[PDB]
């Protein structure tokens, strides 16, 4: 709620700057997976794009809402910050709900990977995808519905809500953080014994991808889960406060980081792209 | 292989040179007008209509 | 010796090709010149028939024309409804290698046949009602390619071996056999009347064999690979087929030469189904880059695409009556056109 | 719903069968399949007999799992029209015997075959398993017999270890796609125990690295 | 092909016996099976029904509630459980099998049923000759007629014919309009057009000396027409 011109000056292209970009590569991506065609078929390529429009529609909804309020001067009402405030919060954890849904897929491939194929068919994953999206709005919305209201965060929530929320994103996020060390740690087994019997470069090739995700989604959520939580002085001073606009800017940036590292990486994806 | 099986393909080559062959000219406008009178009932060059195709939905 | 009788050869085959020159005056495109050209074609997807779980080999309409029947990579034998997508029989196979299907004239037995050179013969209508196997053909060195009913009780069959075969089915033997082919033979066609059929090998040649004699009268070259593909002028006079070479031919009978050619610079994929639609003047033609073509017979230009497939196109078949087309790609489906 | 009493049942017999579909294609998918191709007189039969016309088949399994393989060798016709129906095979295995290297020449033959199988289309994916088989007369055959018989070209001291290995780099050095595939190589005389237990030993590693690809982890 | 039925005898009024099918020939499983029952001297009438694999179950109106029919699919045996059976539920109960798909031939074969002696909005279908006399070698039609349209909108109209010769079960001589079943002579013919029909011996032998029915299998419940007995 506070800030300065040049903090407004310099802060409000971060928004800007990094939307646009975001909005761009995600854009793109969407679109291959989208047409119908090979990559359409198989039930894990959905998630991506899951995935990946949740993090477009993120950054339009959040980009226009956020550069509104904290910048310039806004208007609301008891009624209305719930909405527009609806948005975002659904927006940021479904792009969460569909970070675990990989990591439910990718476990469950070397978990037990004689039934992967098996399991895992075009309808259960339609009907999980659903499910997803089902319980991430209407969580996002149960403010209206009660608790305008207590909480110093933000100006209207219920601090039931934001203490609420908090918890079960960071069981979201513990859950995928467990099942990529474990991946890593059966490659390895496995990779160990091949040579050491008759018959190192798995376990060594899935490092390389596994440490790339799981510190990109320890620095999105590390300040923003902790400051939210945060206990200060004086609540935030109109130095605290101010930082954690700020800090707010990094959870579009795991919008703008999404796409590289979790869809750009995967070798069938791009080679689709590179011939049309 | 010399002459067991060399004469069953002199013997068959002889049989295909007594054929008749028409000029193709006359062999060619007997394949046009035949599609003269049966241009009518082939429901691929013209759509029926709606009501006498099965397959509508 | 061999160098005499080889040195005839020369002579008689020579004798042909100068025996087929003084009939040709006029190309089939000089014929048929300022004749009204067919015009755009444009047809939609009417059913899809998705029972299958792996791909699509053969598939063969029933006279009536509402019944199919169609082979697949599992033990499955799926019998169809053209009308409304239902299911009427599925029949379990003794082995999973089916590379051919056919469904009888008068639509009381069906017939199957793979790389097991085996043909089976299943039985349709019956008490206690259930399918069951009719009788077993055993007798051919080769893998069956594929096979015709003649009438309910005789069969044409070809195989892997250069050899095609007749076959009654009240008793196994054999009555006839055909051996004029070097070459795998692979497919076959007969006439509208059945007294005649003509057959495609694999070296570039095709045959035209007498039923009731056992004897060839006529050997149609011209392609440079191996054919796949046949199929008959609904007139009865002449053929055309389908090769690897990514053209298509139009031969005849009376005159023993070849009219036309349906070919195109975009396409280099090899052709696996050639069929005529009724009235003998739309020839549609079943290419490996999953689509298929419709080629205006009297006219080398090319009626529009007919593309909806994601695979290849293994088989395709006009109904008999002439109102619905239907081709079966690798990926499960049946897409039927009209 | 404009659907008289008869037409009803009609629909419920095809939601019937779709049920068996279904149920006996899910019955179809736990089984692992397998290509076995062979020269003649390589030692087929051998492996064949091992473990437990047309194309025959054959049915093992060990310690909970179910294979197929497919001895296809008397066909005795051209392989280009029916190969292309052996695609999503788990993997290929070959099999080469190290008795008959001198006696035109078997070897070369052996070797052309396993190239032209090797860098085919439809087995771009497909993982290739190479028994190097009857290795009891080949110990005795290296002292009478020089390995240079098949090329005079090679260095090395006539050594079983020493020709053996040279012989299987020989082999592996046939695949132009290296990235894509890989080959499993193993050494067995006439009796081995041992033998099946590397066939599940390797389709588990291509396996994973099938469903470590499906994902788009690699 | 045969299926023989158990049950029957003199039954005291309100006390609930259960009647037993045991089929033995045919693939039991993918069969629907009906129950049809008949009075001392009147025409046949529908009690039941199951589909293939017990998925669809119907009923009469006078037993709805009263009668529960299921089916014993691996040991091939067919069962109806009657309760509390009222005094005018005594007749023979045949067991009729019947298979569904496209240009099959439903109640092809009957049963030769039981005999029960309990102690003590719909389709009206008409035929009204009866005892009507009839010389050997002479050409003999039969009518029938209806209460509505039994022709659908794909075009087959659902009318089905039987025979009941004295002191053997029925048996199916025309599947639907213009067809005959399979196993009878081809002296039969029935040619209809809307709401009229007729049966039509061209010369007939004295084998076939027994009363007739008609019956329309359009919707449920399948009432069938009254008799029409040849007398010689
Ligand atoms: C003071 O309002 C803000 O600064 C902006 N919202 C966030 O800056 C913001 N909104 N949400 C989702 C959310 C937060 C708390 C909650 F209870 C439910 C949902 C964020 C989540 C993480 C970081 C920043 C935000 C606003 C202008 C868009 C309204
Ligand atoms: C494929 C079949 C045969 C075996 C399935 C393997 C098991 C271990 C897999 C399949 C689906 C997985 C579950 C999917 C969803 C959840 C909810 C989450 O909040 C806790 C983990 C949990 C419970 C997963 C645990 C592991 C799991 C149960
Ligand atoms: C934020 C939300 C989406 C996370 C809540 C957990 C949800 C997504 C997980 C937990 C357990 C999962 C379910 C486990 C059981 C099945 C059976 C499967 O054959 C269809 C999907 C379905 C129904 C899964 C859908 C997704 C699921 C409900």
């Amino acid at each position: 709620m506070v800030l300065n011109p040049s903090q407004q000056l310099a802060i409000a292209v971060l928004s800007l700057t990094l939307g646009t970009f975001t909005v761009l590569e995600n854009l793109l991506v969407l679109c291959v997976i989208l047409h119908s065609r090979s990559l359409r078929c198989r039930p894990s390529y959905h998630f991506i794009g899951s995935l990946a429009v949740a993090d477009l529609l993120g950054s339009v909804i959040f980009v226009y809402s956020f550069i509104d309020f904290h910048v310039f001067h806004r208007k609301d009402s008891r009624n209305v910050f719930l909405f527009k405030l609806g948005g975002v919060t659904a927006s940021f954890t479904a792009s969460v709900g569909s970070l675990f849904l990989t990591a439910i897929d990718r476990y469950i491939s070397i978990h037990r990977p004689l039934a992967y194929k098996r399991i895992v068919t075009r309808p259960k994953a339609v009907v999980a995808f659903c499910l997803m999206w089902t319980i991430a709005i209407v969580i996002a919305v149960l403010p209206l519905l009660g608790w305008n209201c207590c909480s110093d965060i933000f100006p209207h929530i219920d601090e039931t809500y934001l203490m609420f929320w908090i918890g079960v994103t960071s069981v979201l996020l513990l859950f995928i953080v467990y099942a990529y060390m474990y991946i890593l740690w059966k490659a390895h087994s496995h990779a160990v014994r091949m040579i050491q019997r008759g018959t190192a470069r798995m376990d060594i090739r899935l490092a390389k991808t596994l440490v790339l995700i799981l510190v990109v989604l320890i620095i999105c959520w590390g300040p923003l889960l902790a400051i939210m939580v945060y206990d200060v002085f004086g609540k935030m001073n109109k130095l605290i406060k101010t930082v954690f606009a700020f800090c707010s800017m990094l959870c579009l940036l795991n919008s703008t980081v999404n796409p590289i590292i979790y869809a750009l990486r995967s070798k069938d994806l791009r080679h689709a792209f590179r011939s049309m | 292989a010399s002459i067991a099986q060399a004469r069953k393909l002199v013997e068959q080559l002889k049989m295909e040179a007594n054929i008749d062959r028409i000029k193709v000219s006359k062999a060619a406008a007997d394949l046009m007008a035949y599609c003269e009178a049966h241009a009518k009932e082939d429901p691929l060059l013209t759509p029926v209509p709606a009501s006498e195709n099965p397959f509508r939905e | 010796e061999l160098d005499q009788l080889r040195q005839e050869a020369e002579q008689l085959k020579n004798q042909i090709r100068d025996a087929r020159k003084a009939c040709a005056d006029a190309t089939l495109s000089q014929i048929t010149n300022n004749i009204d050209p067919v015009g755009r074609i444009q047809m939609r997807t009417r059913r899809t028939l998705r029972g299958h779980l792996a791909k699509i080999y053969a598939m063969h309409w029933g006279t009536d024309s509402r019944l199919l029947v169609s082979a697949s990579q599992d033990g499955k034998l799926i019998i169809w409804d053209s009308y409304t997508t239902n299911k009427v029989h599925a029949i379990p196979l003794r082995s999973s290698w089916v590379m051919t299907c056919a469904y009888a004239p008068s639509g009381n037995y069906v017939a199957c046949g793979g790389l097991d050179n085996i043909c089976s013969i299943y039985n349709l209508k019956t008490r206690e009602g259930n399918v069951r196997v009719s009788r077993e053909l055993a007798g051919h060195t080769g893998y069956l390619s594929c096979c015709r009913f003649l009438d309910d009780n005789q069969i044409v069959t070809s195989s892997g071996d250069t050899t095609c075969a007749l076959w009654d089915i009240e008793t196994g033997q054999q009555t006839t056999t055909f051996t004029g082919h070097t070459g795998d033979v692979m497919s076959l066609s007969l006439a509208p009347d059945t007294r005649l059929f003509v057959s495609g090998a694999c070296d570039a040649s095709a045959k035209l064999w007498d039923v009731r004699e056992g004897m060839c009268r006529q050997t149609f070259t011209g392609h440079e690979s191996d054919i796949n593909a046949i199929c008959f002028f609904p007139n009865g006079n002449a053929f055309a087929t389908g090769s690897d070479d990514a053209t298509c031919r139009l031969f005849d009978l009376r005159a023993d030469q070849e009219l036309m050619t349906y070919s195109h610079d975009n396409i280099i994929c090899g052709i696996t189904s050639v069929s005529f639609s009724k009235s003998g003047r739309l020839l549609l033609a079943g290419y490996d880059d999953f689509n298929c073509n419709v080629w205006d017979a009297l006219k080398a230009d090319r009626a529009g695409v007919l593309a909806g497939h994601d695979n290849r196109v293994s088989c395709l078949g006009v109904t008999d009556d002439g109102m619905a087309v239907a081709t079966g790609s690798w990926d499960s489906f049946l897409k039927i056109w009209n | 719903c404009t659907l008289s009493a008869e037409d009803k049942a009609a629909v419920e017999r095809s939601k019937m069968i779709d049920r068996n579909l279904r149920e006996d294609g899910e019955k179809a998918a736990r089984e692992v399949k397998l290509l076995l191709l062979g020269a003649g007189e390589s030692g087929k039969s051998t492996i064949v007999k091992q473990m437990k016309t047309g194309i025959v088949e054959t049915h093992f399994t060990f310690k909970d799992l179910h294979f197929k393989m497919f001895d296809v060798g008397g066909q005795r016709s051209e392989r280009k029209k029916w190969i292309h129906c052996f695609e999503g095979v788990t993997a290929i295995i070959f099999c080469v015997a190290l008795s008959d290297y001198d006696l035109m020449n078997r070897m070369h033959e052996s070797m052309k075959l396993f190239d032209s199988i090797c860098n085919n289309k439809w087995f771009t994916d497909t993982s290739i398993i190479l028994f190097l088989n009857k290795k009891d007369l080949f110990e005795e055959k290296i002292k009478k017999s020089p390995l240079t018989i098949c090329y005079p070209e090679y260095a090395g001291s006539n050594t079983y270890e020493e020709a053996a290995a040279y012989i299987q780099c020989q082999f592996e050095d046939l695949n132009k796609r290296k990235d894509t595939k890989e080959i499993y190589t193993h050494f067995t005389c006439a009796t081995d125990t041992k033998n099946v237990q590397f066939v599940f030993d390797a389709v588990t590693d291509v396996i994973i690295k099938n469903n470590l690809k499906d994902c788009g982890l690699f | 092909v045969q299926l023989v039925e158990s049950g029957g005898g003199l039954v005291q009024p309100g006390g609930s016996r259960k009647l037993s099918c045991s089929a033995s020939g045919f693939a039991f499983s993918s069969f629907g099976m009906h129950w049809v029952r008949q009075a001392p001297e009147k025409g046949l009438e529908w009690v039941a029904y199951i589909s293939s694999g017990s998925g669809t179950i119907y009923y009469a109106d006078t037993v709805k509630g009263r009668f529960t029919i299921s089916r014993d699919d691996p040991k091939n045996t067919l069962f109806l459980q009657m309760t509390s059976l009222r005094s005018e539920d005594t007749a023979m109960y045949y067991c009729v099998r019947s298979i569904y798909y496209y240009g099959s031939s439903p109640f092809d074969f009957w049963g030769q049923g039981t005999t029960l002696t309990v102690s003590s909005s719909d389709i009206v279908m008409t035929q009204a000759t009866s005892s009507v006399p009839v010389t050997p070698g002479e050409s003999v039609s039969i009518s029938c007629r209806s209460s509505k349209s039994l022709l659908h909108s794909n075009g087959n109209t659902y009318l089905y014919w039987f025979l009941q010769r004295p002191g053997q079960s029925p048996q199916l001589l025309i599947y639907r309009m213009s067809n005959l079943a399979s196993g009878v002579p081809d002296r039969f013919s029935g040619s209809g057009s809307g709401t009229a029909f007729t049966l039509t011996i061209s010369r007939l032998e004295a084998e076939d000396v027994g009363v007739y029915y008609c019956m329309q299998h359009l919707e449920y419940p399948l009432t069938f027409g009254a008799g029409t007995k040849l007398e010689l």
